[PDB]
């Protein structure tokens, strides 16, 4: 929190991403995948 | 009247017909089809997992 | 990061056959009685790396 | 359903 750390911008996807998250509060819920990130394409 | 539109695309298929299963047999050096493996041998048991 | 060994087992493979180019990681927020509880700059960030 | 952080 100290300040006000909340980075999470859009990031490009490259073949194979190793997501290593050290969690004790399980803040990270899900993830989205797609191309245009709007109701203009399919998105998972 | 029910009309069926069958489409076949380049997205992974996910609907198909059923599949049979054969009776269990041991002590025979015969042919078997496990998931597409056509092999010939005696299907003995094992202890390893 | 730790010095152990990794051995990731597969979870599931859902074949959707869509083009994936961009992604975004979903976080979560918390509202306390020591913050306005607004959806702007007053929330509980938490700790995660 | 959109609201943005400042």
């Amino acid at each position: 929190h100290v300040t006000k750390r909340f980075d999470n911008p859009v990031l490009p996807f490259n073949d194979g991403v190793y997501f290593a998250s050290t969690e004790k509060s399980n803040i990270i819920r899900g993830w989205i995948f797609g191309t245009t990130l709007d109701s203009k394409t399919q998105s998972l | 009247v029910v009309v069926l539109s069958f489409e076949l695309l380049h997205a992974p298929a996910t609907v198909c017909g059923p599949k049979k299963s054969t009776n269990l047999v041991k002590n025979k050096c015969v042919n078997f089809n496990f998931n597409g493996l056509t092999g010939t041998g005696v299907l003995t048991e094992s202890n390893k997992k | 990061l730790p010095q152990g060994f990794s051995a990731l087992e597969p979870l599931v493979d859902l074949p959707i056959g869509i083009n994936i180019t961009r992604f975004q990681t979903l976080l979560a927020l918390h509202r306390s009685y020591l913050t306005p509880g607004d959806s702007s700059s007053g929330w509980t960030a938490g700790a995660a790396a | 359903q959109c609201v943005n952080l400042t």
